[PDB]
RNA sequence: AAGGGAAGCGCUUGUGACCAGACUUGCGCCCGGCGGAUCAUCCGGUGUUCUCACCGGUGCACUCCGCCGGGCUCAGGCCAG
RNA sequence: CCCACCCAUACCCCGCCCUCAGGGUAGAAACGAUGCCCUGAGGAGUAGGCGGCCGUGGAGGUCAGUGACGAAGCCUAGGGCG
RNA sequence: AACGCGACGAUACUACCCGCACGUUGUAGACGUAUAAGAAUAGGCUCCGGCCUCGUAUCCUAGCAGGCGAUUCCUCCGCCGGCCUCGAAGUGGCCGUCGGUAAUUCGCGUAUUGCAAUUUAGACACGCGCGGGAUCAAAUCCUUUGCAGACGACUUAGAUGUG
């Protein structure tokens, strides 16, 4: 039900319930997604495969930097600094988003959106949250 | 060292005391079991819903017995000589200080246990 | 200004225990789903997290509010009423009572 | 189709003593709120003569000591009739049987904060889907009041007025639902080609 | 060395009496009446006691007890007038608010703070009954004691981040 | 703290109160700074389990012993995905 | 008459305790050999039989045992082992 | 009904009413807790065209748990005032003012809660604080009465009077 560049529906954490879009299936149930930022506010991050779920919807990939997506994916992107923000972190102030991040979620949202404007009303699809409402039975809707 | 042995986990089929039948009606009669040797009385018999009888099915694995959560053995302590004993146990035994140990000899147990990396159960006592 | 809601929980009523005429057996409950009927829907929320969610007296960490975790394990009856397995068996006092059942993990 | 509710207001005419009761207390025990109206409209299968003759049995049935305290207490009125079946029906004995027996409320006719809401009724419990044509039924509201109940005129006549106001209000509820009709043919010669096309198509 | 330890000394007054020829039950009764109150206020109960105008209640020892209005001041039927009880809870307190002027407390703002009554060793005598029967006869005496004194976070990192947007916006 | 015509007892939660453990880092490497000669080998004596050691001598910057300022590996308690 | 469903200590799979039965364990780098390792089966129980462990007062030996920096005793909604 | 209910008088404090700051306060258990014809079922509804197995319906539903700004929109909510309405256990309508408001489109912000950890968020009740208005009460003991009485309990009377 997932492949390379397929909106889901984040059910749990900081995003839950919110439509994102997954752009590289990586390994041990790890999946790389994007909102994008400019979208919906979800910055490039990995979730998981067990708590997406996978809409049939597909968004045309075409355009989009492959080896800046996999470049992102190696796995060092986010733990190599993890432990310089929670240390420089722990009156209140907003920790600053690295440039490394800054720069490739750019290239990819800019990318994505020039894609995405194609088809109609899909960027507020995407930009609004997902919810149950009275009389919604998961286990007979397709999504 | 302060870290056991590897061990299995220590599993406990049952932890709440079996008490005696009508001891908590009956103040003359403790809660120490006692084996009941009426014909008709409903906990030897057995009955639904009465207390239960020990039994040999409720033993601890041998592995894991006379094990300590911490996975020590306790092993009761008089003096340095006792100490020097558990030398050899740092990851399999645990020093338990006596009861009617003085202080300056609980002092000096303490010490050379934690000279020779033996845990003390009750070194925090007198403290 | 939204207007919505935010719901992404299934509702469920915690019902009794498994039990037979006499006895109960507090290590299963039973969960009614709400708008589950027969046994293929059933099918469908099996494996799907549940918690039970009240309130206490005293906060511990940041909220007055506890949990109990668990999942679904299979179907009981025809009627579409789930079986379920928590962490530790429900108070109950908690029978008749709201759990939230959470879509994940998800296969869909 | 398996929702919950808040409160579920079933109206109570033409719904069957025992069948309602079984339905309202497994709903009350698996934790719903139930409110019954109607209760003197409720029905009891078989001839009438029947029920009165179970009703003088049940009178009968009382203690000697003291009736005052301990006797069974032979409560008349329908709602009350329902009340028992529920009871019955329920282990009112326990706490939670206590607790259901709270999360019921049981009423004759439909007071003013219930005639507002919108009542429901049970197709397992219907007279009309259940009982056989050829088959005779009591009411329940006659048989109170044939065994002592008061209050037969009283509800009939507050139940006239609450009938005079539905058909004001009824009047009005017809009123605008040519009104919007009405806007809507208006509304539709109008909107935008595309979107009628498509909302069609999805369904609406 | 009194019951209640937890009441320094050097601010208290307290009274004791030993081995006193009354009723156990009585006084229980009386001392309970009178526990928590002011020291005149007490002293003017326990006079009206002696004189018959107001009663203490019988709450506990209260076995076919006859019915007095009295008892309303303390919501209930059963009250009685123990003038013997009342005169030794006069007498020590009249020594504790003594004790109390010698070091020099102000009298007019005490309250009881404890007080309590105990069963002493049982005085015996012997009456003569009937069917070859002697009747003992042990008198129930008490212990008593009282003492015034003046009136008078390891939160989670999402936990964290969320209390971090709220404090930003 | 509980209490609508008994209490008391078993299985299993939940609330409140009060607590025993566990953890605080250990091991090994890449470095650098050190403080130093209990490295090797050989020679003499001694004791033994006849080939193994201890003493005394010889042996001093990529050799041996302890500390420090770092970096890396592994193993470490509780609950989980 | 048909279909599905509920559950007993029963029936099947796994773990743990114990008992019994069958094997292994020396030119000993060798063992609370009264020990340890492998495999299978079995577990209600009155009268009765056998075994092992727990506790009390006193005696011989030993622990170069404990103790006025506190023995024994007692109390304890404080803990550990069985 | 001594754990069924209503009406009214007076209610000193405590706080009686009013608004919010709320509460590590409670709840047999919010998460859109949305939805009034009546009557019949061998008939019924309707705008008078027709429609009725079917509530698998209508409403509602987009925006940092929902920001700031802008073209366009008079649509939908909320609060207070006036006129009226609702008594079966008491509410809704109209108008007005004021506040908010994607039906179309766009820019800037979301990042870090690190791969999930209840999305602590509703309601009523109760409690602590303020600042605005208002008032300055009773009952019991005591004495007395005999329309009452085992004791309680009850009818009575004590403040200036036909005491």
């Amino acid at each position: 039900s997932l492949q390379p560049g397929t909106v889901l529906i984040l059910l749990a954490g900081r995003f839950r319930g919110k439509r994102v879009v997954l752009l590289k299936c990586l390994d041990q149930g790890v999946l790389l997604v994007t909102g994008p930022f400019k979208i919906n506010g979800v910055p490039l991050r990995r979730v998981n495969a067990r708590y997406v779920i996978a809409t049939s919807v597909k968004v045309d990939l075409t355009g989009v930097d492959q080896a800046k997506i996999d470049e992102v994916a190696q796995p060092k992107y986010f733990t190599a600094e993890k432990a310089k923000e929670k240390a420089s972190e722990e009156k209140p102030q907003k920790k600053p988003v690295s440039s490394t991040r800054a720069a490739d979620q750019k290239a990819i949202d800019k990318a994505l959106i020039a894609n995405i404007k194609k088809v109609d009303m899909l960027a507020s699809y995407l930009a609004s949250s997902f919810s149950l409402r009275k009389g919604d039975k998961p286990h007979l809707m397709k999504f | 060292m302060v870290a056991a042995k590897k061990h299995v986990p220590i599993v406990k089929k049952r932890t709440k005391r079996f008490m005696r039948h009508q001891s908590d009606r009956f103040k003359c009669l403790d809660s120490a079991w006692r084996k009941p040797k009426g014909i008709d009385n409903r906990v030897r018999r057995r009955f639904k819903g009465n207390l239960a009888m020990p039994s040999i099915g409720y033993g601890s694995n041998k592995k894991t017995k006379h094990m300590m959560p911490s996975g020590h053995k306790a092993f009761l302590v008089h003096n340095v000589k006792d100490v020097e004993l558990l030398l050899m146990h740092n990851r399999t035994y645990a020093a338990e200080i006596a009861h009617n140990v003085s202080s300056r000899k609980r002092i000096d147990i303490i010490t050379r246990a934690k000279q020779l990396g033996v845990k003390v159960t009750n070194a925090k006592a007198k403290v | 200004p939204s207007e919505a809601g935010h719901r992404l929980y299934v509702k469920g009523r915690h019902l009794s225990y498994q039990r037979g005429r006499r006895n109960t057996h507090p290590k299963t409950s039973l969960i009614k789903i709400e708008g589950v009927d027969d046994t293929a829907a059933a099918n469908f929320y099996l494996g799907k997290r549940v918690a039970y969610v009240y309130r206490a007296q005293k906060e511990v960490r940041g909220t007055k509010i506890r949990v109990i975790w668990g999942k679904i394990t299979r179907p009981h009856g025809n009627s579409g009423v789930v079986r379920a397995k928590f962490t530790h068996p429900l108070p109950a006092r908690s029978f008749g009572a709201s759990v939230r059942i959470m879509l994940y993990p998800s296969s869909i | 189709m398996s929702s919950f509710e808040s409160v579920v207001v079933i109206d109570g005419k033409g719904h069957l003593l025992g069948r309602l009761a079984s339905i309202v207390a497994k709903q009350l025990l698996s934790g719903q709120k139930i409110v019954v109206v109607r209760c003197e409209a409720l029905n009891i299968s078989g001839e009438f003569f029947r029920a009165k003759l179970k009703y003088h049995a049940y009178l009968r049935k009382m203690t000697r000591y003291n009736p005052t305290r301990g006797g069974p207490f032979h409560f008349r009125a329908p709602s009350r009739i329902f009340y028992k079946a529920v009871r019955g029906m329920i282990p009112h004995k326990t706490a939670r049987g206590a607790a259901a027996l709270e999360r019921l409320k049981v009423f004759e006719g439909v007071p003013p904060p219930y005639d507002k809401k919108k009542k429901m009724v049970v197709p397992q419990a219907l007279r009309v889907l259940r009982l056989q044509p050829g088959r005779k039924y009591c009411t329940v509201g006659r048989l109170s009041h044939e065994v002592g109940w008061k209050y037969q005129d009283v509800v009939a006549r507050l139940e006239e007025r609450r009938k005079a106001k539905g058909a004001a209000y009824y009047e009005r509820k017809k009123l605008a639902a040519r009104q919007l009709s009405e806007a809507k043919k208006a509304a539709a010669a109008k909107v935008d080609p595309k979107v009628s096309e498509a909302l069609a198509a999805y369904g609406y | 060395r009194y019951a209640a330890t937890e009441i320094a000394p050097t601010k208290s007054a307290r009274a004791r009496g030993s081995y006193l020829r009354v009723s156990f039950k009585n006084t229980r009764e009386t001392a309970q009446a009178i526990n928590g109150w002011k020291l005149q206020r007490a002293l003017t109960f326990l006079q009206n006691v002696i004189d018959k105008k107001e009663a203490v209640p019988m709450r506990r020892y209260a076995g076919s007890t006859g019915r007095t209005a009295q008892g309303k001041q303390w919501g209930v039927s059963r009250a009685r007038w123990p003038v013997k009880s009342a005169q030794f809870l006069i007498g020590l307190l009249k020594n504790a608010e003594a004790n109390a002027d010698a070091k020099g407390l102000d009298t007019g703002n005490l309250i009881i703070k404890h007080i309590q009554v105990n069963q002493a060793p049982k005085q015996r005598r012997r009456t003569y009954r009937a069917h070859g029967r002697i009747n003992p006869y042990m008198s129930n005496p008490c212990h008593i004691e009282l003492i015034l004194t003046e009136a008078e976070s390891h939160l989670s990192s999402r936990q964290r981040g969320v209390r971090i947007r709220r404090a930003l916006t």
